């Protein structure tokens, strides 16, 4: 059987490419339109246009699975509602055989799906983070809300932005004493990571003398401070969760694990990462499920409908489920399996309905 | 309502240069939520550097809105000049229209002049803060 | 071969639709079955095709129960069914059309496959045509492709359903050909549908059901004959 | 006299299940950030009932005109698609008639909008906000880490701590840098906090009096000589509620009773912003006629999201306009109905198609 | 009154359909329009309905030019319509559903439109139902009370639409007496379906349409012994 699985197959392919376009162009629509009110004659409407194109592949990546759901939809309705799905079954073909066709793309689309996301996906993300964080913190002393606050001894270190290149814009640091008394405030233009340290761009520090005796000001255009932190972990805090790497989620979940501190958050980005293709296999599941049954030869428009419909309960459901294990402490593992379950169990029980 | 409050306060300011603004210290510091005012009980004004020889402040209570637009001095108020002339020159009337952002030296009612030697009464008091001269 | 039906019966939620109807279709001979719409005539023909599962009876074909069968078993049995709309490939050519079922058939091979297309395209007369698309098909060429697409799976009875619903009176001589071309083969076709004089014209027998229950049976003769049809379905101003 | 019952019914029905059905999507849509802002550990999980119950009738106010949008589309696809309506018109019944018929349930949509957004929203959100300026806060700042920097209200403030006791107070060396965002001159812009120990004092009246054992408050830029620094033993800065009124701005709060008159330009863009909502009831109902005629090819369900996608433009146009206006650039004499103008000759065009078709043929 | 047809003609995409097609129904007389399928039968139908608009001609009805109507205006005009499928009020009972249309009528007062009301009741042997919801109603009952609503609408031209489209031979009596009754009341009534013998049985002539112009009309007799029509429509199989 090789001119019936083909024709199912670049059938199915083609509704959902068409229906994930749609839905892509869409989100960057209201993207843009939700991130328009930042402008303020520092970060352009260039900056934001080029912002959400660098991002579009990220939101392409976490709505691929409603694009698969809504375009097998579609593409087996357009097969049923004329009457093929029926003279295939009756010239011996049978259900099982039908799925494994239907399914066959979205093993390909699954796979290509991983792997956009985890070798695609963090590069442009981060890109784009840091183009806009870059034009919208070169700025003052702290007069970015994407900056980054620190502490080691008893200075306390602040940063306008951090750049993929490892360099940092707008380090100012405060230096107290024993008695907590300051003693300076210093504001270096930018940073650069030399192997062995930090070095300093242009600083402006101020030494103010604890006595009543004269304050000063010094400029070193090249001053070196020796800090703890690094650049790869500075990379990865600013990050959101659901934008690293499945590795770097690996890693940073046993980097957080070692020390003690929680990382629960990344547990389920983890997870939701790693188990996509289960999840879209139950959603394509329950797809295939709706065709053969309640709507078996409806309009094509109720197709629509109802798996936007299906498409936003499930993305709610599996959004409040999300904090709720944090919450509640329920596993995180949980949070991801419950929804795609659920689905897959009332597919299975409709298609045994036949 | 009071947004900050302090006690027991030992204030520092430095000027644009790096010289000292002045020596300040209060009882209790109150800031209302409504306006930007600050209440100075029993402030002890130095200006160290404002004219190199500080002038020594003993007023009871001081008043302070949002700026330093006026801060009144109300109650007991006391100008110690200690410039180099060793007659304290000291001003009590009843208030004192210190001028921080105007930096003059005005009096709200008639000047009474406690200086050492002698003491002498004036009608008002028109005299910059930087020259220190005696003028009505 | 001889496909049998006996004692079908299926209730529906409220009341029931059919109750103890047996039929029996011998191979090379047409059957028809014709009756008031509001009867069980389309339940019965689809509890026999096997749409719709059978609350009891057993439907068996030459002695092997295929009662419980899905309808992609009983179509491995051996019945076939011909849809009454459109239900062609509309995307894939005629010659397509048909290679694409008869790749399902598990004994033929590559060899075979070929000459079997060659052979279903030149019986039905559908050579010249051998490239459009489906659905540029008119509706002649379409239902000689859709019969052939039929054919090519090997059934042993075929099922047509409405075969002369909205056909103007030329092309019904087209569709008897076709049917008389089928039982030629060998073939035994079930045919029901709402035109009764073409469906008795053509029907070597019929059965016709009233409330779930066959009341009649017989030739055309004698079911046109039959006061309780006359008073039921025929009326007696018919014929 | 009975084909306008029967219309009002199916309107009213369909819209009922509709708006059902929105108003659980919006809700649960909703309660997505606000748990997540409770498990980020801000908010209260005990209070969220009461958030929703008090913001259910802002919800309401915007759902209701778009719920009869869709069961206006609805009821009169399902009369089109079996051919009630092609009756009704083949026998007299035109489509002036028609909405004439439907601009009933939409005058009760109307009444029923202008009562929630005229005399429920603003006291929904009054009990909201007075009920939400409670210990929440105190909450926050008791969430503290031994070495987690809290940047409250974005990138304005921080907030630290050293070590702070289970019980609460005797915290360890604190830290609190503000910055404001206005012109700050030169010493306002960036002051720090650093105190010993620093305590929490509840107040009498107020929420708490932040009780610092003993520290200093800097005040100055990082490369500017000036520095007013103030030696203290105790200091008391009350601490905000980050969700206080960030949600909610006190121009919703206000009776429509006290945004007469003002010469404020918020609340007289906000007294017609209140005003809208039935305007747009009326001009959906206007334009949600002739486009709920459908042929079964095309089904019943097919324009919808369209609808949705033009409501939302709509709704966010009307938004848009209202900011630009209440902050002066668009004259108030314009003010914001030329949005309903527009809205209206759209639809007013979209009405006329057939009959202006017509007459093109002369 | 006459319902005439002028010249209609109407181009598709890029094809004509239909071109210089001309009827005329008398108030007191029916006739139907036959045809293949393809050709322009259906179109012509709904240019003279209203459902579509004629590139050129003139349906003009007592020297009223209502190609330019819209339906409401036909219908005020004098001319109906009976669409195929059923399109009776559903949750509305059958009282209910006749005084929808009884309500407005201008001419007629309260008293005036409740006797009117127990006429159209009693005269179409429904008045039993009377109380029933639209969706009880079986096949016959509900085709009769269509009828009534469309004559309360007070018509004089009433173009059904398929009436004979899926009904046993026995419930064809019955529409045919409401046609005959239809008919004596004094309405032109314009009938199309392809059931070409019930509709050449009852009607009192026939237009034929075949590639978009007419290729023949009259009584039955002429229509049968006619050779185009048999060639392109009835083939000579037919009777
Ligand atoms: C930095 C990168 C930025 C990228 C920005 C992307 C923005 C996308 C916005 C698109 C908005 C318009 C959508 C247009 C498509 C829908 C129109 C439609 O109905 O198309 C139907 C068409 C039918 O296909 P046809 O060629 O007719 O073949 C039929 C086979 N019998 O259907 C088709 O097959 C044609 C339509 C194909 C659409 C393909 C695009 C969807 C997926 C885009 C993913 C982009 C990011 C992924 C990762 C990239 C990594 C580098
Ligand atoms: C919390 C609730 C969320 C609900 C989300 C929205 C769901 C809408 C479902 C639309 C699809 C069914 C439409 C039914 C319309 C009325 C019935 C009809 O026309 O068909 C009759 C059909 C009976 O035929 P058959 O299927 O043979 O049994 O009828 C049936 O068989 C009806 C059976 C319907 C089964 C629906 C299963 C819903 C699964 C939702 C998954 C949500 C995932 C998120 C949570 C994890
Ligand atoms: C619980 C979770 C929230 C609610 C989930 C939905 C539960 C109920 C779902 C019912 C779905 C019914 C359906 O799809 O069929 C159409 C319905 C029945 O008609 P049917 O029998 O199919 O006849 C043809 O025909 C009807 O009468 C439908 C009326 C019911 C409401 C239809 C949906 C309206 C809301 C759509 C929201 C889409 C997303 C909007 C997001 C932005 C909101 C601002
Ligand atoms: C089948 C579906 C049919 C329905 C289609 C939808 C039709 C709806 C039409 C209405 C669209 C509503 C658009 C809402 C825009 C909201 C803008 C906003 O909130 O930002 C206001 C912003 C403030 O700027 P300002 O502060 O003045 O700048 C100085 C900075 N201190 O102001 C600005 O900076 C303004 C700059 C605007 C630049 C253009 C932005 C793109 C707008 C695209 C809208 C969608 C268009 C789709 C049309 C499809 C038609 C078929």
């Amino acid at each position: 059987m090789v001119k019936l699985d083909r024709y199912i197959g670049v059938t199915v392919f083609v509704a959902i490419l068409a229906v994930l376009g749609v839905i892509l162009g869409l989100a960057l629509l209201f993207a843009f339109i939700d991130e328009l009110n930042d402008i303020s004659a520092s970060y352009g409407i260039g900056d934001a246009l080029r912002f959400i194109f660098l991002t579009a592949p990220r939101r392409a990546y976490d709505m691929l699975p409603m694009a698969a759901l809504i375009g097998c939809l579609v593409g087996l309705g357009t097969l049923a509602s004329n009457s093929e799905l029926t003279i295939m079954r009756a010239a011996g073909v049978s259900l099982s055989r039908i799925v494994w066709a239907v399914m066959k793309p979205m093993l390909v689309l699954m796979l290509a799906g991983i792997l956009v996301g985890e070798y695609v996906a963090p590069w442009t993300e981060n890109i784009a983070q840091s183009g806009r964080a870059l034009a919208q913190g070169g700025g003052d002393s702290q007069s970015s809300k994407r900056g980054l606050w620190h502490r080691q001894g008893r200075e306390y270190i602040h940063i306008n932005a951090v750049q993929p290149n490892g360099v940092l814009y707008g380090v100012t640091r405060y230096r107290f004493d024993e008695q907590r008394g300051l003693e300076s405030a210093s504001f270096a233009k930018r940073a650069r990571f030399e192997t062995d340290h930090w070095q300093l761009e242009e600083v402006t520090t101020t030494l103010l003398h604890p006595r009543e005796k004269r304050s000063e000001v010094v400029k070193l255009p090249t001053e070196r401070w020796d800090a703890q932190l690094s650049p790869q972990l500075l990379n990865t805090v600013v990050m959101e969760p659901e934008a690293l790497s499945i590795s770097g989620l690996w890693q940073y979940i046993h980097y957080l694990a070692d020390q003690g501190l929680n990382n629960n958050r990344y547990w389920l980005a983890f997870w939701t990462k790693v188990l996509q293709p289960l999840v879209t296999a139950a959603l394509v599941l329950m797809a295939i499920s709706f065709i053969f049954g309640p709507l078996r030869s409806v309009t094509l428009g109720q197709r629509i409908f109802t798996g936007v419909l299906v498409g936003f309960v499930f993305r709610i459901a599996q959004d409040l489920l999300g904090p709720s294990s944090l919450v509640f402490d329920f596993p995180p593992l949980l949070a991801v399996v419950i929804p795609a379950s659920i689905c897959a169990l009332a597919g299975v029980w409709l298609l045994r309905r036949a | 309502t009071i947004d900050y409050y302090a006690e027991n306060a030992h204030s520092l300011q430095y000027q644009e240069d790096g010289s000292l603004d002045y020596e300040m210290t209060a009882v209790k510091l109150e800031h209302q939520k409504a306006t930007d005012i600050t209440f100075v009980t029993t402030p002890d004004l130095l200006l160290f550097r404002g004219n190199v020889q500080p002038w020594h402040i003993q007023s009871a209570r001081a008043e302070v809105g949002p700026k330093g637009k006026e801060v009144e001095l109300i109650d007991d108020v006391r100008v110690a000049r200690t410039d180099a002339k060793g007659q304290p020159s000291i001003l009590t009337t009843t208030r004192l229209t210190v001028f921080p952002d105007k930096n003059y030296a005005q009096t709200e009612q008639a000047v009474k002049i406690d200086a050492a030697n002698g003491v002498t009464t004036a009608v008002g008091m028109k005299a910059y803060l930087k020259d220190s001269r005696m003028h009505l | 071969a001889t496909l049998k039906a006996q004692h079908l019966a299926k209730s529906y939620k409220g009341r029931q639709v059919v109750r103890d109807v047996s039929m029996s279709i011998d191979s090379g001979q047409i059957v028809g079955l014709l009756g008031p719409n509001g009867a069980g005539k389309t339940t019965c023909f689809y509890m026999i095709v096997g749409l719709v599962q059978a609350d009891q009876g057993v439907v068996r074909i030459d002695e092997q129960n295929v009662t419980h069968l899905p309808m992609h078993g009983r179509a491995r049995a051996g019945i076939g069914y011909l849809p009454q709309e459109a239900s062609i490939f509309r995307k894939l050519s005629v010659s397509d059309n048909i290679m694409a079922i008869l790749e399902t058939r598990s004994d033929l091979d590559r060899n075979g496959r070929k000459e079997a297309l060659e052979g279903l395209l030149q019986e039905f007369h559908i050579h010249h045509i051998r490239d459009n698309l489906g659905m540029s098909l008119s509706g002649g060429e379409r239902r000689r492709v859709e019969i052939a697409r039929a054919l090519a799976s090997a059934p042993k009875f075929i099922l047509l359903d409405e075969p002369f619903a909205g056909v103007d009176p030329i092309s019904v001589g087209d569709i008897k050909q076709i049917i008389h071309h089928l039982k030629a083969k060998g073939i035994g076709i079930l045919i029901t549908d709402h035109n009764v004089r073409e469906t008795l014209d053509i029907c070597e027998t019929a059965y016709i059901v009233n409330d779930g229950q066959l009341i009649a049976e017989g030739d055309a003769e004698s079911i046109l004959a039959n006061d309780l049809v006359k008073e039921v379905y025929l009326g007696h101003e018919f014929r | 006299m009975i084909v306008f019952r029967y219309l009002s019914r199916e309107v009213l029905v369909t819209m009922s299940a509709v708006s059902a059905v929105l108003l659980v999507i919006i809700m649960s849509g909703r309660f997505i950030k606000y748990l997540a802002q409770a498990a980020q550990g801000l908010l209260d999980p005990g209070s969220l009932f009461l958030i929703m119950a008090f913001r259910i009738p802002g919800f309401l106010q915007l759902i209701l005109p778009l719920g009869l949008f869709l069961g206006i589309l609805l009821a009169y696809g399902r009369l089109y698609l079996e051919s009630e309506m092609t009756v009704l018109s083949a026998t007299g019944m035109s489509q002036k008639r028609l909405l004439g018929y439907t601009m009933a349930p939409a005058l009760l949509v109307a009444i029923l909008v202008a009562w929630l957004s005229l005399f429920l929203a603003p006291q929904g959100i009054n009990q909201f906000a007075l009920l939400l300026n409670k210990q929440d806060t105190l909450t926050e700042f008791d969430t503290l880490v031994p070495g987690r920097f809290q940047a409250m209200r974005d990138g304005t403030r921080v907030t630290y701590t050293e070590e702070l006791s289970k019980d609460r107070g005797e915290l360890a060396g604190i830290f609190i840098s503000q910055k404001d965002l206005n012109s700050s001159n030169q010493e306002r812009g960036i002051s720090i906090l650093v105190a010993e120990k620093g305590t929490q004092n509840i107040q009498a009246d107020g929420s708490r009096y932040l009780i610092l054992h003993n520290g200093y408050r800097y005040d100055g830029n990082p490369g500017q000589a000036n520095y007013r620094a103030i030696q203290y033993d105790t200091y008391g800065v009350m601490l905000p509620k980050p969700e206080a009124s960030s949600e909610v701005s006190e121009r919703d709060a206000v009776p429509t009773a006290d945004l007469f008159g003002s010469d404020n330009p918020r609340y007289q863009a906000e007294l017609q912003w209140r005003l809208s909502t039935p305007l747009l009831v009326f001009v959906v109902t206007l334009l949600a006629v002739p486009l709920s005629r459908v042929n079964p090819r095309q089904g019943r369900f097919l324009k919808l999201l369209p609808a949705i996608l033009l409501y939302m433009g709509y709704l966010a146009l009307l938004i848009a306009v209202r900011g630009q206006l209440d902050k002066g650039k668009i004259p108030m004499a314009i003010g914001l109905w030329w949005v309903h103008g527009l809205f209206l000759a759209i639809g007013l065009l979209l009405f006329y198609w057939e009959p202006l078709r017509l007459k093109l043929a002369s």
